[PDB]
């Protein structure tokens, strides 16, 4: 979350 | 029709809500997109009064247009936080002028 891809 | 011309100005759309800009959405946006190129600048700006997706401007400026037609043949349709992303090109001289509600 880094939130990339999620 | 702006979007689809490669400059090295990368726009990101859909990436948080209308009044959803966190603190983080820099560094997160910014380290990831380094690895298409180098990023000279990250800049946020948020359209008053528009639509759930299309509040939120994310703009990358690259150093190179090689690094932004990586970016946004990665970027589109790219989830982020549940979100899926629209990617496009920008205008540099409207970037530069802060013009940033275009199109």
């Amino acid at each position: 979350k880094s939130r990339w891809d999620e | 029709a702006m979007g689809k011309c490669p400059t090295k100005v990368v726009l990101l759309r859909n990436m948080v809500g209308a009044g959803e800009v966190d603190e983080d959405l820099e560094v997160e946006t910014k380290e990831e997109c380094e690895k298409y190129g180098k990023v000279g600048k990250c800049v946020i700006f948020e359209i008053p009064g528009a639509p759930d997706d299309e509040a939120v401007r994310i703009f990358l400026e690259f150093e190179r247009v090689e690094s932004a037609i990586k970016a946004v043949v990665d970027l589109n349709g790219r989830y982020f936080g549940g979100r899926v992303v629209k990617a496009c090109f920008y205008n540099l001289d409207k970037f530069r002028v802060l013009d940033l509600a275009e199109q």
